[PDB]
C-alpha cells in the first residue's frame, strides 16, 4: 500500500493506490483506500483493510452526529481525537494505519496516524509499504508554497513511485482534493498506467463442453396464490 | 499415495496411485510409483519421491553387478536386504522411503516390505502410503490365493480406487503389474476419473455417489 | 530522543530534538516533542509516542478541569498528575516525561519521571536514547543561576553532542523557553549545531 | 472413547459402539454402552474426551426429554441433530469445549425414513447413509463404498457392519473389546445382544 | 541466527510439442517486497540443444546451472565429443541435486529440449533431486496459477465434445509453436496480474532440430 | 490445524451480460479423509446468493445467522433484501467477530431487482469487501481459480457461455487441490429465472 | 554463524552513457551508537573498479585486504598486469561472489552486501551486486539497505531501462546519486552526512571523490510544525 | 515392538513373543517372529524400536555363529549374555544408541540347566527364574510371583504362560496379535506351533 | 570498565580504572587494566578478563618472537596481531582493546579494536561500558598536539565522569606515559578526582 498526503496554498491533497494483497496474491487490483469520514473530511488507510473501512465508518458515523448536535461542519482535528482515543484503547490490534484530511471552519488540515495510536503533524506524509519509495519522492520534490496542480502531481507521482518499486503496491491512482472554500473532489482512478494488454487467444469454450448430470429450476420466488 | 502388492497362485501384483502433492496443491497428476530394476525385480514408493528414485535406482545398480559376477539373478530375498542396509547407514539422517520388492525367484513369487528405519518384512500383502487402510479393506475380503491372473489384476485396480476415492493425497490413475516366472508385465495406465464411473455402473458400488 | 529541561536564573528552558523512527526509518523528522499541559507547565516526551501522547493529553485535561475550579495549579502538581498514570498503568506504558513549569511564586522547577513511574524534581534533567551520551558534558558544564543566552547555548550544546552520537535522535533542535515574560519558542537548524 | 460406526439401511438405522474404556496403561471395563436413548425412535452414539462424553450426551437427553414433555410430542431426527449441532458450535468458542463426536440415529415417524447424522465436537453436521468417527472410517469406509445399497435389509445391514468390524478388529493396533449394536427403526429401539 | 536460504521470486513454464520444445521464465528478480532486477536472465542455453532454469533461491540456482553446464563440458571431454542427451542430462541432474540431500538445493528445475527420435521433451525437478519426463510443467511462485490453466488449455482436461454432453472427450490434437506461444504469454499476463512477484519481462527459449532461439516479450512493471 | 484447510473446499462466482453466475464444489473432509460430497456451499436468500467457504461448522453456523437476518429484515422493510443491501449485512456482521472471527470466506451473488445491475462481491474472514467487476473466488484452490478466472474470463458473456467458462473455471482448479472437488454446483442466474446445474467430474 | 557488530548502511549506484557512478557514507555504527566517523567504504581495485561494501566492519576490512592480495597475486609472473592481463570489473566480482557463497555453504557467512562497480576492457559498463548468502543480480541502478528502498526509486526515474543509459549523461547521473544521499541522510537513522563518491568512466577513467557533505536541505518548514494535532502555541 | 515374556522352569527356557508389526495406523503383519538362534542352545528374544531390533539381534547372531566356526564350540548362555550385555552398555553413550531390549534363554549343557536373562538397551543385565520388558510385567509379574516353582515341568509353564497372556489380552488397551511361543533344552530349540 | 587513550605531542598516554565486578559485586577495587605486550606497547582491556588477558599473552608471546627475529616491532604490526585473534576467534571471545604504542619514526599511535575484531586508528579512542556517559565530554574537549600536562588532565577528568555515572567502573585511574623519555606509571585516587 502506498497512501500520500501534501498541503497546498489554499488546501490539502491525499492519494493512494488501488492494490490490496493477501501474501504474494493480489485480492483486488482496483481497490478503494481513500474513505469518506465527512463531506470536506477524507482518509487513506493502510494496514489491515477491514480495520480501516470500520475504524473510518464508526468515526464518520459519530462525526455526522456530533455535527447534527453542534449545528456546526466537523472538524479535523475531532475525526484525529477520536481516531487515536480508539485507536489506543484498542493498544495497535486494530490495524489501521491512516493519513487524515480535510478543510473546516479552521482551515485546511494534514496528519497521520498509526495503529497504536500516535498522530502526526506534516506538510507531506506517507503510509504502507510503499511510503519509502513515496517519500524519497516527496523529500526530492516537495516545496513551500505548492499550487493545487503542483501539489497533485507531486502526489500522484509519490503514488507512482510506490506502484512500480513497491510489491505491495500496484494498479491505479485515486486523488481526493479538499480545498478551502470548495466541495471536496473526489478523483476515482485519476491514472490509470497499468491496463492489461489484450490477450493472445479467445478461451471462450463450444457450448456442450462441461459434462452435466443434473438440471433444475431453483424457485426464488415467495409463495404462490390460488 | 497408496500402493500395495500381494502374492498369489499366478505370481504377484502390484499396484499403485500416481499422484503427487505439496500441501493441499497437486504437483504431479501422472508420477510413476514402480521401478523396473530387473526384468523379474520391481519396486514400489511411498513416501519421498526422491528418496524412493535414489535409493531404489542404487539398488538396482547393485543388483545388475550381483548378476555380472556370480552370472545369476539376485534372489527377492537379497535384494530386499541390500536395500533396507542402505537405509540402516541414514538411519536417523531423516530419509522418508517406504517401499515393496516384488519378484519371481527359484523360491517362487517373493514381497519384501521396506521401510526408512531399516525394516524389512516378507509376506503374502502388503499396501503403504496415506490410503493403505481403504486399500485393505477391499484386499482382506476379497484375497484369495485360488485367484486367477484376471480376477488378481482386477482386485489390485478396485483397491487402489478405493483408496484415491477417500484419500485427498492419492488419486490420478492406477498402474497395473504382475509378475510371472518369465518376468514382469505391464498391464497399463487407468485414470481413475474413467475407471470411477466404469465401476460404479459394472460393479453397482458407490451408490452414495450420483453418476 | 534527546531531551532536557533547565532551570535558570529568569526561568526554565526545555530542549529536545525532533526524530521519531521505526527501527532505523525516520517516520518523522521535524517531530514536535515539547507538549503543553498548561499555559506556562510543559513537559518533554520519550519512548512510545501512542502512550506519552495519550498521557499528555490526559494531564491537560485534568489541569483545565482542576483550573475551571481551583486555579491555576503549580507544577508540583501537574508533576503528581503524571506520576500518577505513569505509575499505576507501569505495566502498560512505556513514558520516560520530564515536566517543567513557571511559577511565580516558585520560579522555574524541573521534574523528570522514568520508567517506573517515580518523580525526581531536580535543577536540570536530561532523559531519551541520546542522554547517555552526554551526562558526563552535562554535569561538567551545568551551573546554577545562569543566565537565557548561557542556559539557550548549554542546551544547544549537550543536544548537539546527543544528536551526534545517537542514531535515535536528530533533525532540529526545538526549545521553549518559560519565564515571568511569557512563553518563547526557538529553533536550531542542523547547519547551526553541527559546528559547534 | 474410541470406536463408533453407524449405517442407514431401506428401514432402520443401526449404531454400532465399541465396549472398551481405559485409564492409563489398564482396561476398567469391556461392557461399556457408549450411547443415550434422547426420545423413542432416537439414539445418540458418542465418542471423545473422558467425562465430558457422557455429561454432554446426558445433557442433550435431558434437553429433548423436556421438550417431549413439554409438548407431548417427539422431535424429528433432522431436528435433535440441529439443536445437538448448535450446542457443539456454541461449545466450541467457550472457556472449555466439550470434546464430544456423536452419530444421531432416528427413524422419522412422520416420513416413515431412517436418518443417521454425523456431527463432530465443532459442530459439523452430515447426513449420511453410513458414516464414522476418528480413525474408523479410514479402516471401514472402503467396505461400505463397496457393499452398501440403499434398499438393504436390517439383517444385510447387521452383516456388512459385521465385516467392518472383522477389518477393525485386524488393521487396528488398538484391542477395543468388540462392539454394542443397536437397532432403531419404526418400532423403537432394541440391542442386538448376540454380535 | 543465520538462514542460508532466500526466496527470489520468479516462476518458469516449459512446454514440449510435437517436434519442439519451449521453457519460458519471467526476468524479474526479487527480495521480500523490493525488485531487484527487471531484467536477470533465469532461462540458459547450456549446449547440446538443451535449456534450463533453476527457479527458487537464484544463488543456488546459478550454483546448479553452472555446475551442469560443467558436467556438460567434461561430458565432451570424457566421451569423444557425444552429445548429451536430454534423458542423460535429466539422470544427472537428479545426482548433482541429491548430492546435497541433507543441505539441498533450493530451486524447482526444469530442462526442454529433444529427445533420441527428435520429438519435444521437458524434464521436471523437485530441490532434492526427485525427476521425470512431462508434456507441461509450470515451476515457481506462481506455478499453482498456471497449471490449472495448462491442464484444461493443453490437455483439454474436463472438455468434451459438444452434443454428447460428457460422453465423447475432446480429442488430443498436437500444437504448433506459434500456439504453444500463444499460451506461454497468457500465462504469464494472467500470472502477473494477480501474483506480485511475477512481471517486468517474459524471456522464451524455444528448442527446435535448428537450434536454440530466443523471444522477448514485456510484462507490467508495477 | 489451519482452520480455513481443515474440511476444505471453493466458491466462485462471475459476472456476465444481464446474469451472474455462483458455483462451488461438494466436498466436505476431515483433512486427507473425505467425508461428505453432499455438502452444498452455496445458499439463497430470496434472490441474493451466497456462497461460503472455509470451517464447515462456521459456514453451516452463518447460513442459519443470515437466513435469520433476512427473514426479519423482509418482515419489517416488507421486501426482499437486495445484493448490495446483504454484502454490508455480511460485512457487518462479520466484523463484529473482529477478534474470535468466524473462518470463513463469503462470496455475494445476485440481481438488483430494481435496476437489473448484476452483482458480485467477496470478504475476508473479518468483513473487507471485494466488489469486483469481473470475478471473485474463494477457498483452498483459490490460487488456482485465480490463474483459471484471469485467463478464461471475458466481460459480457451470454448465460450460457457464462456457464461453460465459469464450470471449466472450478473443475481445473478442483482437480489441482487435494482438498476441493468431489463433484459441484453452478448457479446460473438472471433476472427473474435461474438454473442450476451438477457438473460430472473426477471423484478422487 | 554470527551477528553483525560494527556496520556500515546503504551503498547506491547506477550507470550511466559513458560508464557508472557508487556512492556510500563514512559512517561505522555500533547499534545506533554513531561510533566512528571516517570509515572508507569504497575500495578501488586498480583503476577500472570500485567495490562498494555495506553491513559487517570487521568482514569488510577482511575482503578489502583479499582484494589488495589479489592485485599482488594478479601481477606475478605477468608481464601483463598493468594491460592486457589487468584485473577486470567481471574478474572482481565472480571471485567475491564465490567467496561469498562458500562461506554462507559453511555456515558462516561475510557478513556484507557488496556492489561491484566498473569498466570493463571492451569499454562496457558493468555493475552487479552480491550479498551474504551469495545471492547475485545485476540491474541499471543497484542499492544496498536502505538505498534498495529509497534511492532505487529516485535513480530509476532517471534510468527506467536499459535504453535510458546511452540518454544519460554523467552530469544527470551525479545530481541523482547525490539528491539520493541526501534523502538517506534525511531518513536512514544510520546515516552520516559525509560520504565518498567514485565515478569509472571509459575516457576519463577513475575519479575518486572524497569528504563530500549533504547539503541544499530543506529545515525551514519545522518551525510551523507545533504539537501533534490540537496545540496551537 | 510390544510383547516379549520369558519363564525358566526345571529343564528348559519358554520364550513367548508377540506377533504384531505396526506402521502408522496399520498393522502391517500378524505373524512376526521377534526371535533369533544365536546357537543350538541359546535363543534370543527382542523388543524396541523399529529396525533397530533386528539388526542388533543379527549382529549378535552373526558374532556368536563366527565364534562357533573358530572354537569349534558352543559358549555357555551366561557368556553369550555377556557378550551382548557389553555390546548395549558400549551402544548406550554412543552417537545413535541401538534401542533394542532383550531375553536370552539358554540351555547350558555342561552344568545341565536351563538360564533366562534378561538385558534392557541400557545394558543392565539380571539372570531371572521369569522375566519380560517394557509394560508387560506390569500384568504379568503378579501371576508368576504367585504360581511359579522352581520344579515346574514344561507342560505346567505352558500353561502359566497361557494365564499370563490371557491376563494380557483383557487388561492391556493394545492388541498384540497374540504369541509365538518356543521351548529350549537339552534337546535344543522348538516352536510349540499351536498356542 | 571505563578505558581510553590519547595521543598527544610528546606521544600518548593510556588510562583506565580499576573495578572488575561479577554481576554487583567488585571481585577486583585495584585491578590493572593498562597492561604491557612490548616495551612501548601497551594496550587497554575491556570486556571478559579471561579472554583479553589470553589474548595479550599470545601478543605478548608474538611481538616478543618478531622482536628476536626482525627487531622492534611497529604499533601497527602490534594491533594487526590483536586484531588477527579478535577477528578469527569473534564468534567465541568478548573483548575490547585498545592499542597504543610510541615509536621514534611514528611517534604516539592509537588503534581501537571493538567486539568484531574491526582496527580504526584514530587520534584518540574510548572504550567500556562506561566510555558512552563521556562521548559527549571527550569529543568536545580532546585537542591535538597536547601537552603531557593538559593530556593527563583531560584523561583524569573524562575518566572520573565515567566512573561517576558508570557502575562498573570504578576504584583508582591507572594511566601509563609513552615517551622518548621512557615508561611512566601515574595513579590517582578517589580524594582526588571525585572533587574535579
Ligand atoms: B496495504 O497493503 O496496506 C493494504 C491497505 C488496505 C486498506 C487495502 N492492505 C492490505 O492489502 C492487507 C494486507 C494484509 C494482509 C494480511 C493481514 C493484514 C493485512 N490485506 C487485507 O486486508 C485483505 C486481504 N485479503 C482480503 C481482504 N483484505
Ligand atoms: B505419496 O503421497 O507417498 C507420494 C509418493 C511419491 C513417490 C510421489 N509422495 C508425495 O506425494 C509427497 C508428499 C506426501 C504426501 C502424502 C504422504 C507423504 C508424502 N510429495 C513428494 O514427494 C513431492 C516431491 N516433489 C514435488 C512434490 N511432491
Ligand atoms: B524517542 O526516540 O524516544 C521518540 C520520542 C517520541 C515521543 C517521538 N520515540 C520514538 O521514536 C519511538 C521509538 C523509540 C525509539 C527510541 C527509544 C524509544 C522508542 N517511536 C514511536 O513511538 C513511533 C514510531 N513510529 C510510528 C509511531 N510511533
Ligand atoms: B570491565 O567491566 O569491562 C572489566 C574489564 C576486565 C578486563 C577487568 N570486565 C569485567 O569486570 C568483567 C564483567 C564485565 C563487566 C562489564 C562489561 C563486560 C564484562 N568481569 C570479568 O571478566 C570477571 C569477573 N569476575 C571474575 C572473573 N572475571
Ligand atoms: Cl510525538
Ligand atoms: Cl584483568
Ligand atoms: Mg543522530
Ligand atoms: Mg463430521
Ligand atoms: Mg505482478
Ligand atoms: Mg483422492
Ligand atoms: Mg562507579
Amino acid at each position: 500500500t502506498t497512501i500520500v498526503g501534501v498541503k497546498f496554498n489554499n488546501g490539502v491533497v491525499i492519494a493512494a493506490d488501488t492494490r490490496s494483497t493477501q501474501g504474494p496474491i493480489v485480492a483486488d487490483k482496483n481497490c478503494a483506500k481513500l474513505h469518506r469520514i465527512s463531506p470536506k473530511i477524507w482518509c487513506a488507510g493502510a494496514g489491515t483493510a477491514a480495520d480501516t473501512e470500520a475504524v473510518t465508518q464508526l468515526i464518520g458515523s459519530n462525526i455526522e452526529l456530533h455535527s447534527l448536535y453542534t449545528s456546526r461542519e466537523p472538524r479535523v482535528v475531532s475525526a484525529l481525537q477520536m481516531l487515536k482515543q480508539h485507536l489506543f484503547k484498542y493498544q495497535g490490534h486494530i490495524g489501521a494505519y491512516l493519513i487524515v484530511a480535510g478543510v473546516d471552519p479552521t482551515g485546511s488540515h494534514l496528519f497521520s496516524i498509526h495503529a497504536h495510536g500516535s498522530t502526526d503533524v506534516g506538510y507531506y506524509l506517507s503510509l504502507g509499504s510503499g511510503s519509502l519509495a513515496a517519500m524519497a519522492v516527496l523529500e526530492s520534490h516537495w516545496k513551500q508554497d505548492l499550487t493545487k496542480e503542483e501539489a497533485i502531481k507531486l502526489a500522484s507521482d509519490a503514488i507512482q513511485a510506490g506502484i512500480w518499486n513497491d510489491l505491495g503496491s500496484g494498479s491505479n491512482v485515486d486523488v481526493c482534493v479538499m480545498e478551502i472554500g470548495k466541495d471536496a473532489e473526489y478523483l476515482r482512478n485519476y491514472l490509470t498506467p497499468n491496463v492489461r494488454e489484450e490477450k493472445q487467444k479467445s478461451y471462450k469454450f463450444p457450448r456442450g463442453t462441461t459434462a452435466v448430470l443434473k438440471e433444475s429450476i431453483v424457485n426464488i420466488c415467495d409463495i404462490q396464490e390460488e | 499415495t497408496t500402493t500395495l502388492a500381494f502374492k498369489f497362485q499366478h505370481g504377484v501384483i502390484a499396484a499403485v496411485d500416481s499422484r503427487a502433492s505439496a500441501g493441499s496443491y497437486i504437483s504431479a497428476l501422472r508420477v510413476n510409483k514402480v521401478i523396473e530394476i530387473n526384468p523379474y525385480l520391481l519396486g514400489t514408493m511411498s513416501g519421498c519421491a526422491a528418496d524412493c528414485q535414489y535409493w531404489e535406482r542404487l539398488l538396482a545398480k547393485e543388483c545388475r553387478l550381483y548378476y555380472l559376477r556370480n552370472g545369476e539373478r539376485i534372489s527377492v530375498s537379497a535384494a530386499s536386504k541390500l536395500l533396507s542396509n542402505m537405509m540402516c547407514q541414514y538411519r536417523g539422517m531423516g530419509l522418508s522411503m517406504g517401499s515393496m520388492i516384488c519378484g519371481w525367484d527359484k523360491k517362487g513369487p517373493g514381497l519384501y516390505y521396506v521401510d526408512e528405519h531399516g525394516t524389512r518384512l516378507s509376506g503374502n500383502m502388503f499396501s503403504t502410503g496415506s490410503g493403505n487402510t481403504y486399500a485393505y479393506g477391499v484386499l482382506d475380503s476379497n484375497y484369495k490365493w485360488d485367484l486367477s491372473v484376471e480376477d488378481a489384476l482386477y482386485l489390485g485396480k478396485r483397491s487402489i480406487l478405493a483408496a484415491a476415492h477417500r484419500d485427498a493425497y492419492s488419486g490420478g490413475s492406477v498402474n497395473l503389474y504382475h509378475v510371472t516366472e518369465d518376468g514382469w508385465i505391464y498391464h497399463g495406465n487407468h485414470d481413475v476419473g474413467e475407471l470411477f464411473w466404469k465401476v460404479k455402473e459394472e460393479e453397482g458400488s458407490f451408490n452414495n455417489v450420483i453418476g | 530522543t534527546s531531551i532536557m529541561a533547565v532551570t535558570f536564573k529568569d526561568g526554565v528552558i526545555l530542549g529536545a530534538d525532533s526524530r521519531t523512527t521505526t527501527g532505523a526509518y525516520i517516520a518523522n523528522r521535524v517531530t514536535d516533542k515539547l507538549t503543553r499541559v498548561h499555559d506556562k507547565i510543559w513537559c518533554c516526551r520519550s519512548g512510545s509516542a501512542a502512550d506519552t501522547q495519550a498521557i499528555a493529553d490526559i494531564v491537560q485535561y485534568h489541569l483545565e478541569l482542576y483550573t475551571s475550579q481551583y486555579g491555576t495549579p503549580s507544577t508540583e502538581t501537574a508533576a503528581s498528575v503524571f506520576k500518577e498514570l505513569c505509575y499505576e498503568n507501569k505495566d502498560n506504558l512505556t513514558a520516560g516525561i520530564i515536566v517543567a513549569g513557571y511559577d511565580d511564586k516558585n520560579k522555574g522547577e524541573v521534574y523528570t519521571i522514568p520508567l517506573g513511574g517515580s518523580v525526581h524534581k531536580l535543577p536540570y534533567a536530561i532523559a531519551g536514547s541520546g542522554s547517555t551520551f552526554i551526562y558526563g558534558y552535562c554535569d561538567k558544564n551545568f551551573r546554577e543561576n545562569m543566565s537565557k543566552e548561557e542556559t539557550v547555548d548549554f542546551i544547544k550544546h549537550s543536544l548537539s553532542q546527543a544528536i551526534k552520537w545517537d542514531g535515535s535522535s536528530g533533525g532540529v533542535i526545538r526549545m521553549v523557553v518559560l519565564t515571568a515574560a511569557g512563553v518563547e519558542r526557538l529553533i536550531f537548524y542542523p547547519d547551526e549545531y553541527e559546528q559547534l | 472413547m474410541d470406536i463408533i460406526l453407524g449405517i442407514r439401511v431401506q428401514d432402520s438405522v443401526i449404531l454400532a459402539s465399541s465396549k472398551a474404556v481405559t485409564r492409563g496403561i489398564s482396561v476398567l471395563k469391556d461392557s461399556d454402552d457408549k450411547t443415550r436413548q434422547l426420545s423413542p425412535h432416537t439414539l445418540m452414539s458418542f465418542a471423545g474426551e473422558a467425562g465430558d462424553t457422557v455429561q454432554f450426551a446426558e445433557y442433550i437427553q435431558a434437553n429433548i426429554q423436556l421438550y417431549s414433555i413439554r409438548e407431548d410430542y417427539e422431535l424429528s431426527p433432522q431436528a435433535v441433530s440441529s439443536f445437538v449441532r448448535q450446542e457443539l458450535a456454541k461449545s466450541i468458542r467457550s472457556r472449555r469445549p466439550y470434546q464430544v463426536n456423536v452419530l444421531i440415529g432416528g427413524y422419522d415417524k412422520k416420513k416413515n425414513k431412517p436418518e443417521l447424522y454425523q456431527i463432530d465436537y465443532l459442530g459439523t453436521k452430515v447426513e449420511l447413509p453410513y458414516g464414522a468417527h476418528g480413525y474408523s472410517g479410514f479402516y471401514t469406509f472402503s467396505l461400505l463404498d463397496h457393499h452398501y445399497r440403499p434398499d438393504m435389509t436390517t439383517e444385510e445391514g447387521l452383516d456388512l457392519l459385521k465385516l467392518c468390524v472383522q477389518e477393525l478388529e485386524k488393521r487396528m493396533p488398538m484391542d477395543f473389546k468388540g462392539v454394542i449394536v443397536k437397532i432403531v427403526d419404526k418400532d423403537g429401539i432394541r440391542q442386538v445382544d448376540d454380535f | 541466527q543465520f538462514n542460508p536460504y532466500g526466496d527470489n521470486g520468479g516462476t518458469i513454464l516449459g512446454i514440449a510439442g510435437e517436434d519442439f520444445a519451449v521453457l519460458a521464465g519471467d526476468t524479474r528478480n526479487i527480495t521480500d517486497y523490493s525488485i531487484n532486477s527487471r531484467y536477470e536472465p533465469k532461462v540458459f542455453d547450456c549446449g547440446d540443444n538443451i535449456v534450463m532454469s533453476a527457479n527458487g533461491f537464484a544463488a543456488d540456482g546459478d550454483a546448479l546451472v553452472k555446475r551442469f553446464k560443467n558436467s556438460v563440458k567434461w561430458y565432451h571431454f570424457d566421451h569423444n565429443d557425444k552429445k548429451l542427451s536430454i534423458n542423460s542430462a535429466a539422470r544427472n541432474i537428479q545426482h548433482l541435486l541429491y548430492s546435497r540431500r541433507f543441505f539441498p538445493y533450493y530451486v524447482y528445475n526444469i530442462i526442454a529440449g529433444l529427445d533420441e527420435d527428435g520429438k519435444g521433451a521437458v524434464y521436471s525437478f523437485d530441490p532434492v533431486g526427485s525427476y521425470q519426463r512431462e508434456q507441461c510443467r509450470a515451476g515457481g511462485a506462481a506455478a499453482s496459477l498456471i497449471m490449472p490453466f495448462l491442464d484444461n488449455q493443453v490437455n483439454f482436461k474436463n472438455q468434451y465434445e459438444p452434443g454428447t454432453n460428457g460422453k465423447v472427450k475432446k480429442p488430443l490434437k498436437y500444437l504448433s509453436v506459434e500456439e504453444v506461444i500463444k499460451l506461454v504469454r497468457d500465462s504469464f499476463t494472467s500470472a502477473t496480474e494477480r501474483h506480485i512477484q511475477v512481471g517486468d519481462g517474459l524471456e522464451i527459449l524455444i528448442v527446435t532440430k535448428d537450434g536454440v532461439r530466443k523471444e522477448f516479450y514485456e510484462l507490467k512493471r508495477d | 490445524s489451519d482452520p480455513s484447510s481443515i474440511n476444505g473446499g471453493i466458491v466462485v462466482a462471475m459476472t456476465g451480460k444481464d446474469c451472474v453466475a455462483i458455483a462451488c464444489d461438494l466436498r466436505l473432509g476431515s483433512q486427507s479423509l473425505g467425508v461428505s460430497n453432499k455438502f452444498e456451499k452455496i445458499f439463497h436468500y430470496g434472490h441474493v446468493f451466497l456462497g461460503i467457504t472455509g470451517l464447515a461448522t462456521d459456514v453451516t453456523t452463518l447460513n442459519e445467522m443470515f437466513r435469520y437476518k433476512t427473514n426479519l429484515y423482509k418482515l419489517k422493510e416488507e421486501r426482499a433484501i437486495e445484493p448490495e443491501t446483504f454484502t454490508q449485512l455480511v460485512s457487518s456482521s462479520l466484523y463484529e467477530r473482529r477478534f474470535g472471527p468466524y473462518f470463513v470466506g463469503p462470496v455475494v451473488a445476485g440481481i438488483n431487482s430494481k435496476s437489473g445491475k448484476p452483482f458480485i462481491a467477496g470478504f475476508d474472514l473479518i468483513g473487507c469487501i471485494d466488489e469486483a467487476k469481473d470475478f471473485i473466488v474463494s477457498g483452498t484452490a483459490s490460487d488456482q481459480l485465480f490463474g483459471m478466472c484471469e485467463s478464461l474470463y471475458e466481460p459480457n458473456l451470454e448465460p450460457e457461455d457464462l456457464f461453460e467458462t465459469i464450470s471449466q473455471a472450478l473443475l481445473n482448479a478442483a482437480d489441482r487441490d487435494a482438498l476441493s472437488g468431489w463433484g459441484a454446483v453452478v448457479y446460473i442466474i438472471k433476472k427473474d429465472e435461474v438454473v442450476k446445474r451438477y457438473l460430472k467430474m473426477r471423484q478422487d | 554463524t554470527q551477528q553483525p557488530i560494527v556496520t556500515g548502511t546503504s551503498v547506491i549506484s547506477m550507470k550511466y552513457d559513458n560508464g557508472v557512478i557508487i556512492a556510500a557514507d563514512n559512517l561505522g555504527s555500533y547499534g545506533s551508537l554513531l561510533r566512528f566517523n571516517g570509515v572508507e567504504r569504497l575500495i578501488p581495485v586498480g583503476d577500472n573498479t570500485v567495490v562498494g561494501i555495506s553491513g559487517d566492519i570487521s568482514d569488510m576490512q577482511h575482503i578489502e585486504r583479499l582484494l589488495k592480495d589479489l592485485v599482488t597475486e594478479n601481477a606475478y609472473d605477468n608481464p601483463l598486469a598493468d594491460a592486457e592481463e589487468a584485473l577486470e570489473p567481471s574478474y572482481i566480482f565472480e571471485y567475491l561472489a564465490t567467496v561469498m557463497y562458500q562461506r554462507r555453504s559453511k555456515m558462516n557467512p561475510l557478513w556484507n552486501a557488496i556492489i561491484v562497480a566498473g569498466v570493463q576492457s571492451n569499454g562496457d559498463q558493468f555493475l552487479r551486486y552480491v550479498n551474504l548468502l551469495g545471492v547475485t543480480y545485476s540491474s541499471p541502478t543497484l542499492a544496498t539497505g536502505f538505498g534498495a528502498h529509497m534511492a532505487n526509486p529516485l535513480l530509476r526515474k532517471v534510468v527506467d531501462r536499459e535504453s535510458d543509459i546511452p540518454k544519460t549523461t554523467v552530469q544527470v547521473a551525479e545530481e541523482a546519486i547525490v539528491n539520493a544521499m541526501r534523502v538517506l541522510y534525511y531518513r536512514d537513522a544510520r546515516s552520516s552526512r559525509n560520504f565518498s563518491l567514485a565515478i569509472i568512466d571509459k575516457n576519463t577513467g577513475l575519479t575518486f571523490k572524497k569528504n563530500l557533505q549533504v547539503e541544499n536541505m530543506k529545515w525551514d518548514f519545522a518551525k510551523d510544525i507545533k504539537g501533534y494535532g490540537t496545540q496551537k502555541i
